């Protein structure tokens, strides 16, 4: 029994790394990120 | 404040500066000029922004 205890407590943590992951990967660009990405772009217009 | 500082000194400077028997000696470029520079500093800026 206290082996088990063991194993799904363990579990528990890979369930959180699990998840942690998925959160990043689903939102892989946030707010801040696609900014820079249009502000940078803007200067490449100024050429002409 | 750099914008500012380009379009104040292109305005001042149109006025003519040579007098008497040669005159005019105004830059005729200096608003082209003035908004080439503003122009390209703002490239600068977003870089760094």
């Amino acid at each position: 029994d206290a082996e088990k205890t063991v194993l799904e407590k363990s579990k528990a943590g890979a369930q959180s790394r699990f998840d942690s992951y998925g959160k990043l990967y689903d939102e892989n660009i946030n707010a801040g990120e696609n900014q820079a990405m249009t502000l940078r772009a803007s200067a490449a217009g100024l050429t002409t | 404040a750099v914008q500012a500082s380009r379009l104040a000194g292109a305005a001042a400077d149109l006025v003519p500066n040579i007098f008497g028997f040669a005159g005019g000696g105004s830059r005729w470029g200096a608003i082209a000029e003035a908004t080439g520079y503003v122009m390209e500093f703002s490239a600068n800026v977003m870089n760094t922004e």
